[PDB]
RNA sequence: GGCCGGGAACUCAAAGGAGACUGCCAGUGAUAAACUGGAGGAAGGUGGGGAUGACGUCAAGUCAUCAUGGCCCUUACGACCAGGGCUACACACGUGCUACAAUGGCGCAUACAAAGAGAAGCGACCUCGCGAGAGCAAGCGGACCUCAUAAAGUGCGUCGUAGUCCGGAUUGGAGUCUGCAACUCGACUCCAUGAAGUCGGAAUCGCUAGUAAUCGUGGAUCAGAAUGCCACGGUGAAUACGU
C-alpha cells in the first residue's frame, strides 16, 4: 500500500509517496546526495524521520518542482509529515510540538511605486 | 556607412563638380551639403561650406579624401 | 497642439501610403547581394530624389482627441490624461482600478 | 631574458611575462605561444635558448615598440596638421568621442583649477 | 520600542554538530546572504584550531570564549548639561553577543592570507590571553573601574 | 470529424452564460460533448501619472482581464453543424469555430 | 522519451462553496467595558500586503494637454523650406553606476525560478564569419511556436599581497546594423593602449522580517537609441534593556 502527502513552500510543490521497509530515498529520479549537495538541505529533509525512529523502515519515493534549493526542501519535509500523519495517525501530537505540521506562509513583498524596493527609500536631502 | 552599400553624395554636388571638372575653372562651389563624402576628383577646386551663418571656403587636398564635407566648418564660437 | 502641426501629420500619412511600393522594390534592390554594381549605385542614386515626408520614419503618433505629443499609448490612441478621463467615466470595456 | 629590445621578468608564466611588450595583449601572447609551440604556464628560468630564439622569431612578425610609437605619433600629427574637428580636439585638449563637458571630463582635463 | 513586547525567533543549530551557539557565530559572520561561504570557512577554522591544541572542537570555542566575555559596561547619560559615564552589569546574552562580534572584528584586521587562517589564530590567541580582543575586554572594564562613585 | 470552439470575454459570468448555451445547443441535438474546460486568464496592466504637471510620484494603476474557454464535440452531423452555424448570442464575447 | 494504448488518482488550471467570531477554558476587574495566559486549528486576537485622503491651510502648481473672461498682432507675434542650436565649459550643488581586491580574479563542467510580449511582429533547425552579424527558410494571433541558456551556487586547477593575472577612464587602427542621411550628435564588435583610486574632513541618509544587503529576468515609450522609471523571482541577516 501507499501513503500519500503534498508538500508547499515559498514557489515550490512536492508530491511524496511512502511504504514501509528498507530505507532509501529517491527524488526526481536520483538520490538524496545526487540531487541535495547541501548538508542543510539534506539535514531538512531528515528531520521528521530522525524524530520518529523509521528510518530503516520506509521507502520514499518523491517528485518537486519550483523554487530554489531551501524552498524545496522545506517543501518536501511538509509533505513528508502529513504522508506520516496518513499512514500512523497517533504521531500528531509528536509532530506538532516540533512544529511542522504549520504552513509558512511567507511570500516576497511587492514593490511599490516611489521606492526603490519594497521598503527601501531613496536618499533626502533638506537643502 | 555599411561597406556593402557605398559611399554617400548628393545628386546635385556630384554633378556641379563634374561640370566643374569638365569646364575647368571655377569660382567657389557653394553648398548646404555637408553629410556628402569627398571624392578623389575634387582634388583642386574651393567648395564653400554652410556652417549656420556663412559659407567657409575649403580648398580640397588629397589628404582630405574619404572625410565628410562637415569635418572643415566648425559650428559653435568659443574664446 | 496647433492646427497647422495636424495637417502636417495628415499631409505625411498620405504621401508615406502614396510612395510605398517604390521604395521597397529600390530598397531590395540595394540590399541584395550579387548585384550588378551599377544598378546598385544608380538604385542609392535614385532613392534620394522622392520626396522626404514619404518615409514612414518622419511621423510623430498625437493624441486623437488633443494632438499631444508627449505621453501616447498604443491600445488607446490617446494620452495620459485623456485615457483617465475616459476610464473614470466607464467609456473603455473592461478597464478598472487594480491592487494586487 | 631579452626578446625586443627589453627585459622581461624570469618568475612568471610565458603568457603572463609576454605582455610586457608594448603591442603584446592577452590574444597576441596566447598565438606566439601557439606557433612556438609552448606551454602557457611554463616558467622563462625554465627555457633554453633554442626556445627563447624561437620566440624572438615569433614576435618579430608584429609591429611592436618603437615602430608602433612613431606610427601612433604621426596619426596624431596628420590630424592636428589637417585642421578637422578631432585635431581642433586634440591640440585643444578636450574630448574627442562626443563625451559630455558641462561636467566630467577630467581624465582629459585634469585636476580642477579654481 | 514605547508599546511593544517582542518575541524570541528560533534558529535552526548546526548541521555538523549539534549547537545553536555555533549558528548564531556563523550568521555573525556572514556577508550578502552568503551562508555556504561562511559555514566552510567556520569549519576549516575548526578544523586547524582542535589539531592545535588536541581537544574538541567546542570544548576549544567554549574555551576561547570564557576569555572575552564582559561583565560591567558604562553607558552614558546627560541630564545635567554634561555628560556622564554610568556603570551597568551585563546579562548573558548579551555578553555572548558581545564576545563573538568582537572577536570576528579582531580577526578581520589581521594580516595572513586567508580568513580561516587568521580565524584559527585568533582563536588561539584568545584561548593564551593575548590579542585584540582580550585587550577590548580589559579596556571595557577599566572604564567600568574608573567610575565606581557614579554607581 | 471533430469541432473546436473557443470562447473569450471581459466578462466571466457572460461567458459562463454562453458556454452552457452553446452545451445545450450541442446536446438537445444528439452529439455527446466533452464539457467546458478553463484555460489561463489574461491579466494586462497599465500605470499612469495623474498631474497634468510635474508631480512624478501620484500614479494610478489599472487592469484588463481576459477570459477564456473551450469546448469539444466529438461526432458531428449535418444538423448540428447547421445549428451551431444559425446561433446569435451575447455583445460582448468572442466565439471561434474550428473543422 | 509521457515517446505509443491508456488512466481521471496527484500537480496545476478557474468557477460555486467551507473557515477566524474573544467563538471555548482559567485568572484579574465596578455583580462592567476590557486585559494576561491556555486548548484545538493551515492560520488568533486588525493573520500579511494593497486600494480607499474629513472641515480646512499654503492668493501652493498648471492660460504650453484641454477649456475659458479681459487685453494684444493681422502683407504679421499667422504660413512653407534647407542648414545650425537645445549635446557649449574656468567653475558650484543634487540624484545614481563602477571600483579600490583572496568572503576575490581567470579556465574548465554541472543543479535549481517567477512573472511578461508577439503580423509593416516574434524569427527556430541548417551553412558561412574569430565576433558584432549575414544567406536560405519551418512554426505561431499562442497552457501547443518564438523571444529564452537564469545568475549568485557546487567540484577540480592556478594566482600569493604586488598599483598586481586588482580597476577599465582615455586614445589610435579595422568593421557591423537601423535609417533618404550617423561630421557637429547613435548603439554594438575585433586588435592594440591601460588614467585616477590602497575604504574617503566638518556634515549627513535608509531600514523592525522573507525586511535590510547581494544575484540575475521582463515591460511601456520606440525605425534606432537606459546606469532612469514600472514589475518578477533566488540566497538571506543583526539588534530593540528603555523613553
Amino acid at each position: 500500500n501507499q501513503y500519500y502527502g503534498t508538500g508547499r513552500r515559498k514557489s515550490s510543490a512536492a508530491r511524496v509517496f511512502i511504504k514501509p521497509g528498507n530505507g532509501k530515498i529517491v527524488i526526481n529520479q536520483r538520490s538524496l546526495e545526487q540531487y541535495f549537495g547541501r548538508e542543510t538541505a539534506r539535514m531538512v529533509v531528515r528531520q521528521p524521520l530522525e524524530l520518529v525512529d523509521m528510518v530503516e523502515k520506509l521507502d520514499l519515493y518523491i517528485t518537486v518542482k519550483g523554487g530554489g534549493i531551501s524552498g524545496q526542501a522545506g517543501a518536501i519535509r511538509h509533505g513528508i509529515t502529513r504522508a506520516l500523519m496518513e499512514y500512523d495517525e497517533s504521531l500528531r501530537s509528536e509532530l506538532r510540538k516540533a512544529g511542522f505540521v504549520t504552513r509558512d506562509a511567507r511570500q516576497v513583498e511587492r514593490k511599490k511605486v516611489g521606492l526603490r524596493k519594497a521598503r527601501r527609500r531613496p536618499q533626502f536631502s533638506k537643502r | 556607412r555599411s561597406l556593402k552599400k557605398g559611399p554617400f553624395i548628393d545628386l546635385h554636388l556630384l554633378k556641379k563638380v563634374e561640370k566643374a571638372v569638365e569646364s575647368g575653372d571655377k569660382k567657389p562651389l557653394r553648398t548646404w551639403s555637408r553629410r556628402s563624402t569627398i571624392f578623389p576628383n575634387m582634388i583642386g577646386l574651393t567648395i564653400a561650406v554652410h556652417n549656420g551663418r556663412q559659407h567657409v571656403p575649403v580648398f580640397v587636398t588629397d589628404e582630405m579624401v574619404g572625410h565628410k564635407l562637415g569635418e572643415f566648418a566648425p559650428t559653435r564660437t568659443y574664446r | 497642439a496647433k492646427q497647422s502641426m495636424k495637417a502636417r501629420e495628415v499631409k505625411r500619412v498620405a504621401l508615406a501610403d502614396k510612395y510605398f511600393a517604390k521604395r521597397a522594390e529600390l530598397k531590395a534592390i540595394i540590399s541584395d547581394v550579387n548585384a550588378s554594381d551599377e544598378d546598385r549605385w544608380n538604385a542609392v542614386l535614385k532613392l534620394q530624389t522622392l520626396p522626404r515626408d514619404s518615409s514612414p520614419s518622419r511621423q510623430r503618433n498625437r493624441c486623437r482627441q488633443t494632438g499631444r505629443p508627449h505621453g501616447f499609448l498604443r491600445k488607446f490612441g490617446l494620452s495620459r490624461i485623456k485615457v483617465r478621463e475616459a476610464a473614470m467615466r466607464g467609456e473603455i470595456p473592461g478597464l478598472k482600478k487594480a491592487s494586487w | 631574458a631579452r626578446i625586443a629590445g627589453i627585459n622581461i621578468p624570469d618568475h612568471k608564466h610565458a603568457v603572463i611575462a609576454l605582455t610586457s611588450i608594448y603591442g603584446v595583449g592577452k590574444t597576441r601572447s596566447k598565438a606566439i605561444l601557439a606557433a612556438a609551440g609552448i606551454a602557457e604556464d611554463v616558467k622563462i628560468s625554465e627555457l633554453s635558448e633554442g626556445q627563447i630564439d624561437t620566440l624572438r622569431d615569433e614576435v618579430a612578425k608584429f609591429v611592436v615598440e618603437g615602430d608602433l610609437r612613431r606610427e601612433i605619433s604621426m596619426s596624431i600629427k596628420r590630424l592636428m596638421d589637417l585642421g578637422c574637428y578631432r585635431g581642433l580636439r586634440h591640440r585643444r585638449g578636450l574630448p574627442v568621442r562626443g563625451q559630455r563637458t558641462k561636467t566630467n571630463a577630467r581624465t582629459r582635463k585634469g585636476p580642477r583649477k579654481p | 520600542p514605547r508599546r511593544r513586547v517582542i518575541g524570541q525567533r528560533k534558529i535552526l543549530p548546526d548541521p555538523k554538530f549539534g549547537s545553536e551557539l555555533l549558528a548564531k557565530f556563523v550568521n555573525i559572520l556572514m556577508v550578502d546572504g552568503k551562508k555556504s561561504t561562511a559555514e566552510s570557512i567556520v569549519y576549516s577554522a575548526l578544523e586547524t584550531l582542535a589539531q592545535r591544541s588536541g581537544k574538541s572542537e567546542l570544548e576549544a570555542f567554549e574555551v576561547a570564549l570564557e576569555n572575552v566575555r564582559p561583565t560591567v559596561e558604562v553607558k552614558s547619560r546627560r541630564v545635567g548639561g554634561s555628560t556622564y559615564q554610568v556603570p551597568v552589569e551585563v546579562r548573558p546574552v548579551r555578553r555572548n553577543a558581545l564576545a563573538m562580534r568582537w572577536i570576528v572584528e579582531a580577526a578581520r584586521k589581521r594580516g595572513d592570507k586567508s580568513m580561516a587562517l587568521r580565524l584559527a589564530n585568533e582563536l588561539s590567541d584568545a584561548a593564551e590571553n593575548k590579542g585584540t580582543a582580550v585587550k577590548k575586554r580589559e579596556d571595557v572594564h577599566r572604564m567600568a573601574e574608573a567610575n565606581k562613585a557614579f554607581a | 470529424q471533430r469541432i473546436r470552439i473557443r470562447l473569450k470575454a471581459f466578462d466571466h459570468r457572460l461567458i459562463d452564460q454562453a458556454t452552457a448555451e452553446i452545451v445545450e445547443t450541442a446536446k438537445r441535438t444528439g452529439a455527446q460533448v466533452r464539457g467546458p474546460i478553463p484555460l489561463p486568464t489574461r491579466k494586462e496592466r497599465f500605470t499612469v501619472l495623474i498631474s497634468p504637471h510635474v508631480n512624478k510620484d501620484a500614479r494610478d494603476q489599472y487592469e484588463i482581464r481576459t477570459h477564456l474557454r473551450l469546448v469539444d464535440i466529438v461526432e458531428p452531423t449535418e444538423k448540428t453543424v447547421d445549428a451551431l452555424m444559425r446561433l446569435d448570442l451575447a455583445a460582448g464575447v468572442d466565439v471561434q469555430i474550428s473543422l
